[PDB]
DNA sequence: CTGAAAGCGCTAACAG
DNA sequence: CTGTTAGCGCTTTCAG
């Protein structure tokens, strides 16, 4: 009950709305007027209160961010630019993680919803019909960001995960490959069975080369699993020459797997990440990594948001970043 | 206005540096604009620039045509280098 | 024009009160009357909302983050620490960055406190007198979390950086080390200069070894930074045998930089780091170094939160949590 | 009840694990407690657990002592390896 | 147990 | 420009 709009304009002898315009910067104000406000507020210390705010206006200028893992140095990334472009905007955020849990996202989307925020920005593995569908009813706007949704028809931005590989896939080919390993993500992920997976079996059967199912492993985006990786590969009596991987942290693991049983890269094997996290670069031999504009999707998918929000009309709600290979030391030449 | 840039910046016009880029372009009331070998989008738009993927070793095109069109092409030209962007 | 507390004090005959005291799980209610409107609410629909609550109750169930970079490696840990204890109790999180700039945090504190936070957890490298000064303003308790403090006002959750840091510096001389050097971060940083340098510099005379001021090279928690130190180090002629990373990003910059000169590790050098992040161990060899409880910190500070924010005394205010070191294979 | 577990974890009692841990704890009406090398700290509660710094290689006991001290630590056992922290 | 009494702090809408 | 009107959706607060 202390200091509000209304002990302020009291001390401006001005009404209410007025102090309202002043604080809110609205034109309709005699600079002289602004100007004695401005001082009363200065001279009792006030500081607008965002939820009384929020009652009235009908909107709170906070946008809910679900996230699988911020702990992920790929989450932690696509979240920096979420964040980054709503302090742009004047938008707060409201994180949590899921960690991938159906039960928990549809529930956090509930939770948020109830805080009343303007906006959200969905960061999901498993996009189910149901989902789709609860994204369908809510009273404001909903972009993905990296996911993907088969049904496709809430709007999103992301890469073309199917290209991406082909052509990480494609290039190994225009080397002399013939024997290329895939170490992919969980396969329940629609992004790893439905996206990287194609892609990779488009590109071998486009160069007319048989898909052999040895040829590929799942891991679990762990490091750990990409150090399982390698061995069950160097373990078959047909062994790659070359090996994919759908993570930075997975790839990044098959170098020192193989670093440890006398392999050489890339001397005695090719490798291949994919993200360009900063890891990629903490690596010896550098990785050659598919580049993917982590920040840029977080970013993009947040300025979308601005604008479904302010109401304004949008080409196309499904937009797709360029994407591009960049080699290091992690291949030959 | 115009000026004509070589990215030099390891990671192209990306992350946070195109972020500095596309904020400052903004505080200025000219229409600033990026071209990139064939279109050009409005700098101060983040989906326009971000879209363009812009890597580095490429000739890139600012025009700012407005009254504070000068001082901003100059504020551009103080970002483009004090980012580590282009020369 | 959803359907408010109103609709369904109506689909029940009941004053929007009970309605509330319902939902709110009040004991002054018949389980007659309450199983009357809580069906009352699946039929309608209803879903309460967060704001006008929020006003009427002076609480909102939410709690303010400041972090330099969730970008971090090791704030995107400390940050997830926070957010799981933070919903064990109910409480929502709002994230902000503040890159460390003295402007923005307080900004940052301000907007919090406008949106009506029921507490506030504090990171940053350098709080100021100018800091603690806004502190001691807000309605909301404040926490901080692997931050430094000098003039011990505001509760924190850190670890005691001076000896974790003589505790490296030890175990080094304890191997046969004479010439020793110290990677830290920005001296601009208290952290950095108040608590890993002197817990460093003790450590020497303290063994009877000289200090060098040409082995104390200031980064900025940069692989790259951590390149540039081991290179400028093996410049000179005294030329450490063992060498302190202040974080472990820097280490690897430090290893790499080594391995890329021709030198082995640990066969020719001893490098250790501190943080004991995910990265330590991406590292071949397995860099070793100083623990540091990060998901702890933060889901310790996020829970002595809650309990300020429920105004329950706590013993202290100030808390260390316990570190220790874990050496693995870059060393002898 | 009660029962003595050897912490197999590599970093010890700390981490997603031992809130995970907690919060099972805390499920139950039971007053759960953690004996360590003699100090002794509510289960049901974070700071204090923490506190502790259970590193590897090191031993401990679960009280309970309500109207459920068995359903306790049959669940607590649960946990207590399904997160990988010893037996 | 309940309902009636009274706003919480602030935007909003339009006449004079 | 500026003041007036009139709540937004929910707790609070005690008689009864």
């Amino acid at each position: 009950m202390n200091i509000t709009i209304y002990d302020v304009a009291r001390e401006a002898n001005v009404s209410m709305a007025t102090v309202s315009r002043v604080v809110n910067g609205n034109p309709n104000v005699k600079p002289t007027t602004r100007k004695k406000v401005l001082e009363a507020i200065e001279r009792l210390g006030y500081r607008p209160n965002a939820v009384a705010r929020g009652l009235a206006s009908k909107k709170t200028t906070t946008v809910g961010v679900i996230i699988p893992d911020i702990s992920s140095i790929f989450y932690s990334e696509l979240a920096r630019g979420i964040e980054d472009i709503a302090t742009m905007y004047k938008y707060n955020i409201i994180l949590s993680n899921s960690d991938q849990n159906m039960e928990k996202e549809l529930h956090l989307l509930n939770t948020m919803l109830g805080k009343q925020v303007d906006g959200i920005v969905f960061m999901g593995g498993n996009i189910t019909d149901e989902h789709v569908a609860e994204f369908k009813r809510s009273p404001v706007p909903i972009v993905l960001a990296a996911s993907v949704e088969e049904q496709e028809e809430t709007p999103s931005v992301a890469i073309d995960y199917e290209q991406a590989i082909y052509d990480a896939v494609k290039l190994l080919v225009d080397k002399g490959h013939t024997d290329i390993a895939f170490v992919s993500g969980p396969m329940a992920e629609p992004i790893n069975r439905s996206k990287k997976l194609q892609g990779y079996k488009r590109a071998l059967e486009e160069a007319n080369l048989p898909f052999n199912e040895q040829f590929v492993a799942e891991g679990d985006y762990t490091y750990d699993s990409g150090l399982e990786a390698l061995q069950h590969l160097m373990s078959l009596d047909k062994k790659p020459t070359a090996i994919l991987s759908a993570t930075d942290e997975m790839a990044l693991g098959i170098i020192h797997a193989a670093q440890d049983q006398g392999l050489s890269i890339p001397e005695d094997l090719d490798i291949i990440g994919f993200d360009n996290t900063r890891l990629s670069l903490m690596v010896r031999p550098q990785l050659s990594t598919v580049v993917q504009p982590t920040y840029d999707i977080g970013a993009v998918a947040m300025r979308l948001l601005t604008k479904l929000m302010n109401k304004e009309p949008v080409e196309e709600h499904i937009v797709e970043l360029p994407h591009r290979i960049e080699l290091r030391k992690s291949t030959k030449a | 206005a115009q000026k004509t840039f070589k990215v030099t910046a390891d990671s192209g016009i990306h992350a946070r540096p195109a972020t500095v880029l596309v904020q400052t372009a903004s505080k200025y009331d000219a229409d600033v604009n990026l071209e990139y070998n064939g279109k050009t989008v409005n700098l101060k738009s983040i989906m326009g620039v971000m879209s363009l993927g812009i890597a580095k070793g490429a000739e890139i095109t600012i025009s700012a045509s407005g009254a504070d069109e000068n001082d901003a092409l100059n504020a551009l030209e103080e970002t483009m280098k004090s980012e580590g962007l282009g020369e």
